[PDB]
């Protein structure tokens, strides 16, 4: 996966291909606003907290917060 | 997680209600939700998605697609309704205020036919398919969907009948008039069979029964009235019956069973402000689901435990109870954010 | 005919029901020769003796016209008999066929195989007329038949007749609202005449329709026994001069034996009364040992009505708290003749809606079996309640250890029932919560308990695996004990409380899941639970 | 709605043939918007440029008119026991023009007792209501036009007039 | 009373739906045995 | 028992390297205490051992040997020795199979043998049990 990350108030963001999905395993059913650690995504960088704020899967659709449903589905946008 | 209402020592949810960091961490489950103001009807097809609420103000149909989360149309109808059935999918049938009657198909409006008098509840026959029209009066109607022709109506008392049902696995034929009277029809022999009486205690002035319901037994029926009381009945001393006064009591609309899912003996009833929840062979309230604004219908999914409300409000509520069963397929997050 | 029907389709659904005799195992086995050696390779049988001698005429002419040479047959067509779990797990076969025999599991196998069902009057015949089809129930090879087996068949009553109908107002359902049955305790009632005994054989036949298979002494030993009572519903009427029976249920007594049973026992004959067999044996017991026993053998209710099958329970429970309140139908006999002391119980054999039947019947279950059976799923637990209450201290001591016993046995049959155990755990519960009251409290949080049982790397384990994100495996090795320290020691819906039940049966949760709800599902209510179990222990570690 | 127009129906000679046209926009009829007794919400459609339209469903605060002193004072609805331009209309309770339902006068009584002093001329049927509380008034404004409940009291004439009906 | 009741056949309808054969799960005979009373 | 039936021997080299594990590393830190008295006495029942003496003096059935073996096993595997069929009875005991498939799988001879060995086995643990706290 890649995984977006925005220090905001410093303005950073930088995107990490992290491979070595049971890594990546800690985000798995969290939807979108609830935190996360940074112990169980990674060793390097421990004591850290992500609020998730969506993301493109593989075939580009986003997704908009909560909704439900971790599939796609076809919706009444603007 | 959603906040819970207090209850007696059980927990429900509501989602979408009157107040549902909030907007990014929203819990929207059924994208536009929200009608013209009030909402009609609303019941959950026999298969496992395809939920209809019908319209309040330039009134519709308004099918949701459970596998999608939204709305797949609505078909703006002619006039007001009042009752309506699903017959399986895409085939339903609907009666407005005035005395017509809709025939909704996957293109819409298949046909529209009237009665002579104006009606108020539609049932479905699954046995030699005739739908039983309730109405004003001497006068209980038919529209058989074998051949469109009609039914030498059946002959009723004196102001007409609130609600007609016939039962599931032998067809008895309901129908709650307004002289306490219940008036059970025969589905076989187009006669009546009995005409039982509903009794109280109190007798504040002549109620009216206005809902009926039975159960995949066949044993069993539910009685209303029009004034927060429900009833039990059985044919094994069919004079009495348990009863059940409400704190409130205005007219009881919706009196439900749980005889599909597990945590047996249990049925819904619902007034105008509140719908509970109670057990069997004592009459002691298992929940309760007291909502911000007043309940025009109400209906539960089968299989799960949720109820999906039709109100005088935009939305319209759902209410999830983690204990009487799970979330459904399709909602099958909803036990993992509350 | 059914040869060649079935030789032209493989489609072709065959029932053989027998009643007592004459079409069995036979003819419908014989009825394969042409599929075996035209059309079909794959037969696959699944009986336990004597059907290829009962096919004997089919073996034989494969044997000496369509193959050039017991086993499964070849043609320089396979015939592999199976069991019953393997021939629904493993058919893709032709022809299969399992006479006297359990029909779930032959349902199970309707893919592609010729459907031949057999079976020497049960619920099998009821979900064969029920699926969506010939019937095999036929005369004797033989011209008029044999008197010997007519005087045979009138003296031991080898076939039923149903003989009820609609004939007044009063005889369907009028009389059954209010209808509180009576007993029949004539000793000598199947002394031979033609009204009396023809209301015996009618009776019979009630008592024999949904009862177990076509034994030998259904009517030729019960018959006469000691006290072999019976009721007969339908009591409120008054319009004519008859009666029938619509409950004909077996109660049986036998020593009470608070010298007998410790005398059998040094007699090596330990399992002597049925009561104080599992009861004297479980914990070695002294009370409910040393009363007798009053058992029953096989329940009856409505086949036939509505009403009477809903009121069939209620009866029997009226019948057993009326016990425990020539040819003459009177229950004034047993008003001063229904006494004991203690011997009041039953066994009920171990299916789910027997399960509710028993909870219905409040009397409650001890424990069934270790394993299944040939001829039983699983044994009967023992029933046990009586009215004039004094076995309060007994019956909580035999709950407490019947179901300590159960949420222990965590491989005791290792394919069970899940909401066979939530009944188990239920009437355990209710068992134990209702004599006078629990004189046995539960574990109210010893911390000391607490930091022996599970310790601190275990408590850390547990509260990040429930406060974070981790895996069912990363703390699955306290899943076992936890579940039933939690069910004997909050609160656990009846989603949430058969997965903790299947962790402690150690069912994987895929493998629940996959019947149940889904994966999703089944782990965000074991993650409700486990964040359940943290905050009470959390509790616990922050009052102590 | 569906139309305003003679040509989907007969006139006074008896004609036929009629399979006339696709009907155009101003043949405008919208659906029967039944008003009834709620929470206070008024659609607002548009027609005829910015011609909008004040749709009432659920209106409350009726300002009924006290007759022989001319007082359009604020109130609730109850409900209407006899309107025969369709007489399931009063089975089901809703709230049109002309339709004679109940209010309790409370503030009616404030302004009896605020400008006469005592309390109880004035007829004895309505006397009967200046006691107990619920007097009959009869809507006069268009809630599924204008989108307003205004109405006028019944005092006498008009009591008995609607009295003897029902 | 003209257009109340009119007793005639209509054309969408006609087949809008099929029958059941078995349909109720129960007998006739339970239904006799049912509510004789 | 949830997902780990894989052998007897090999079960006993992984209990026994962990073993060897802690005792080439530990020197007198991670030494566990023997099972107290009020403990055993809570974790069995009183009727359960009635049970397990008549196993010692009787047969040793199911209706003393499955509610207790789970304990049985636990402080077998805790904490004074057993044999090698009286270890493949321990770890049986720990994988819950029945009496039939383990042992007949592993040693092969002498099944009912094995059975009254494992029996006396858990006479021997169920007399030092009661000897020491009772």
């Amino acid at each position: 996966m890649k995984l977006n990350i925005s220090y905001p108030v410093n303005g950073s963001q930088k995107t990490f291909e992290i491979d070595d999905e049971h890594r990546i395993r800690v985000f798995f059913d969290k939807r979108i606003g609830q935190e996360v650690d940074g112990e169980a995504v990674g060793d390097e960088f421990k004591g850290y907290v992500f609020k998730i704020s969506g993301g493109n899967d593989k075939q580009g659709f986003p997704m908009k917060q909560g909704v439900l449903l971790p599939t796609r589905i076809k919706l009444l946008l603007t | 997680v959603l906040k819970s209402t207090s209850a007696n020592d059980v927990s429900v949810y509501q989602v979408s209600g009157t107040n549902v960091l909030e907007y990014q961490n929203r819990v929207e489950l059924i994208q536009d939700f929200e009608f013209s103001e009030a909402s009609n009807k609303i019941k959950v097809s026999r298969d496992g998605q395809y939920c209809m609420a019908t319209g309040t103000y330039k009134p519709q149909i308004h099918v949701y697609d459970f596998a999608n989360l939204s709305l797949k149309f609505d078909r703006h109808t002619d006039a007001e309704n009042v009752d309506f059935t699903i017959l399986s999918w895409t085939k339903s049938v609907h009666l407005q205020n005035d005395r017509s009657i809709q025939f909704q198909n996957k293109g819409g409006l298949h046909y529209t036919t009237r009665i002579p008098k104006f009606g108020r509840s539609l049932v479905y026959n699954k046995v030699n398919c005739d739908l039983y029209v309730g109405a004003s009066g001497n006068e209980l109607y038919r529209l058989n969907l074998e051949k469109g022709r009609f039914l030498n109506p059946f002959k009723l008392d004196t102001e007409g009948v609130n609600h007609v049902s016939i039962n599931e696995v032998n067809g008895l034929l309901a129908a709650g008039t307004e002289t306490n009277v219940v008036e059970f029809w025969d589905p076989r022999s187009r006669s009546r069979v009995s005409k039982l009486y509903l009794e109280n205690n109190i007798d504040n002035r002549p109620f009216q029964v206005t809902t009926t319901s039975f159960r995949n037994d066949g044993l069993t029926f539910a009685c209303g009235t029009s004034n927060g009381y429900s009833y039990i009945y059985d044919l094994r001393t069919s004079e009495p019956s348990i009863i059940k006064d409400q704190g409130y009591g205005f007219d009881i609309k919706k009196i439900i069973w749980l005889d599909n899912v597990g945590t047996e003996n249990k049925i819904v009833t619902c007034d105008k402000r509140i719908a509970k929840i109670w057990d069997r062979l004592d009459g002691k309230a298992y929940a309760s689901m007291e909502p911000s604004v007043d309940i025009n219908d109400i209906e539960h999914v089968p299989g799960t435990g949720m109820f999906f409300t039709a109100n005088e409000s935009i939305p319209m509520h759902t209410y999830y109870i983690p204990s009487l069963g799970p979330s459904p397929r399709w909602c099958s997050f909803l036990d993992s954010i509350t | 005919s059914f040869i060649d029907a079935i030789s032209e389709k493989t489609v072709a659904l065959t029932a053989g029901r027998g009643r007592g005799k004459s079409a069995a195992l036979g003819i419908s086995i014989a009825a394969a020769v042409s599929h075996g050696y035209s059309n079909i390779f794959v037969t696959s049988p699944s009986p336990e003796n004597l059907k290829t001698l009962f096919e004997f005429i089919f073996k034989g002419f494969d044997a000496l016209g369509y193959q050039e040479h017991i086993v499964r047959v070849d043609i320089k067509q396979y015939i592999v008999p199976q069991d019953h779990q393997v021939l629904g797990q493993a058919e893709l076969v032709v022809i299969d066929e399992a006479a006297a025999i359990i029909v779930k599991n032959l349902l199970g196998p309707y893919l592609v195989f010729m459907a031949s069902t057999i079976n020497g009057l049960s619920l099998k015949l009821i979900q064969q007329l029920r699926n969506q089809e010939i019937s095999l129930d036929e005369p004797i090879r033989y011209a008029p038949g044999d008197p010997i087996e007519k005087w045979l068949n009138k003296l031991l009553c080898l076939d039923v007749t149903l003989i009820k109908n609609p004939r007044f107002a009063t005889r369907g359902t009028p009389h059954p609202s209010q209808c509180n049955l009576f007993v029949v305790n004539r000793d000598t009632l199947f002394s031979y005449h033609p009204v009396s005994e023809n209301f015996l054989e009618k009776m019979m036949a009630l008592y024999v329709s949904s009862h177990y298979k076509n034994s030998p002494n259904d009517l030729q030993l019960m018959s006469d026994a000691p006290a072999h009572k019976l009721f007969v519903l339908l009591p409120p009427i008054d319009p004519k001069d008859g009666g029938r029976i619509p409950d004909p249920l077996c109660v049986i007594q036998i020593a009470g034996e608070i010298s007998k049973e410790s005398v059998r026992n040094s007699l090596s004959r330990g399992q002597r009364a049925g009561g104080d067999l599992i009861p004297w044996l479980i914990s070695q017991q002294f009370q409910d040992e040393e009363f007798a026993s009053l058992s029953g053998a096989r329940i009856v209710r409505i086949a036939t009505n509505p009403e009477y099958a809903s009121m069939g329970y209620g009866s029997r429970a009226i019948e057993l708290l009326r016990d425990y309140f020539l040819l003459l139908k009177l229950s004034e006999q047993p008003p001063h003749y229904l006494h004991y002391l203690g011997v009041s119980y039953g066994l009920t054999q171990s299916l789910h809606k027997f399960w509710k039947n028993n909870s219905f019947v409040p009397v409650y279950l001890r424990q069934t079996a270790n394993d299944l059976t040939g001829e039983h799923t699983c044994v009967m637990l023992n029933v046990l309640e009586g009215r004039e209450s004094n076995w309060l201290v007994e019956f909580a001591k035999d709950f407490r250890k019947r179901f300590l016993s159960l949420l222990s046995y965590d491989f005791h049959k290792f394919t069970a029932v899940q909401a066979l155990s939530v009944i188990e755990s239920s009437k355990k519960a209710q068992d134990l919560s209702d004599d006078e009251k629990h004189d046995n409290k539960e574990l109210t949080r010893t911390h000391l308990d607490d930091i022996f049982s599970p310790f601190d790397l275990k408590r850390l384990d547990s509260y990040s695996n429930n406060l974070l994100d981790y895996h069912v495996i990363g703390d699955m090795i306290p899943m076992l004990a936890l579940l039933y320290f939690g069910d004997k020691m909050s609160s656990v819906q009846s989603a949430i409380l058969l997965a903790i039940g299947l962790q402690r049966k150690n069912i994987d949760t895929i493998a629940k899941e996959l019947n149940l709800p889904s994966n999703q599902t089944i782990a965000m209510f074991a993650k409700i639970m486990r964040k359940m179990s943290q905050y009470f222990r959390q509790l616990l570690s922050q009052s102590i | 709605g569906i139309s305003r127009d003679s040509r989907h129906k007969r006139s006074a000679t008896g004609a036929k043939r009629a399979q006339f046209r696709k009907k155009r926009k101003f043949e405008l009829g919208r659906q029967p918007a039944n008003t009834k007794i709620g929470a206070k919400r008024i659609h607002s459609v548009r027609t005829r440029g910015g011609n909008k339209k004040y749709r009432a469903l659920r209106i409350e605060t009726g300002n009924f008119s006290w007759a022989s002193e001319g007082i359009s004072k604020k109130t609730r609805i109850a409900g209407v026991v006899y309107h025969p331009s369709n007489n399931e209309l009063v089975r089901t309770n809703t709230l049109t023009k002309a339709a004679i339902v109940q209010i309790d006068a409370t503030p009616f009584r404030q302004w009896f007792e605020a400008h006469y002093g005592q309390t109880l001329k004035i007829e004895s049927s309505v006397e009967s209501q200046f006691s107990a509380g619920r007097l009959y008034a009869c809507i006069s404004s268009r809630p599924g036009q204008s989108g307003r409940c205004d109405g006028y009291i019944l005092e006498g004439e008009e009591l008995a007039f609607y009295l003897r009906r029902l | 009373k003209g257009r109340k009741l009119n007793y005639s056949v209509q054309d969408p309808i006609a087949n809008y739906e099929a029958p059941i054969t078995s349909g109720y799960k129960w007998s006739d005979d339970q239904i006799d045995e049912f509510f004789a009373g």
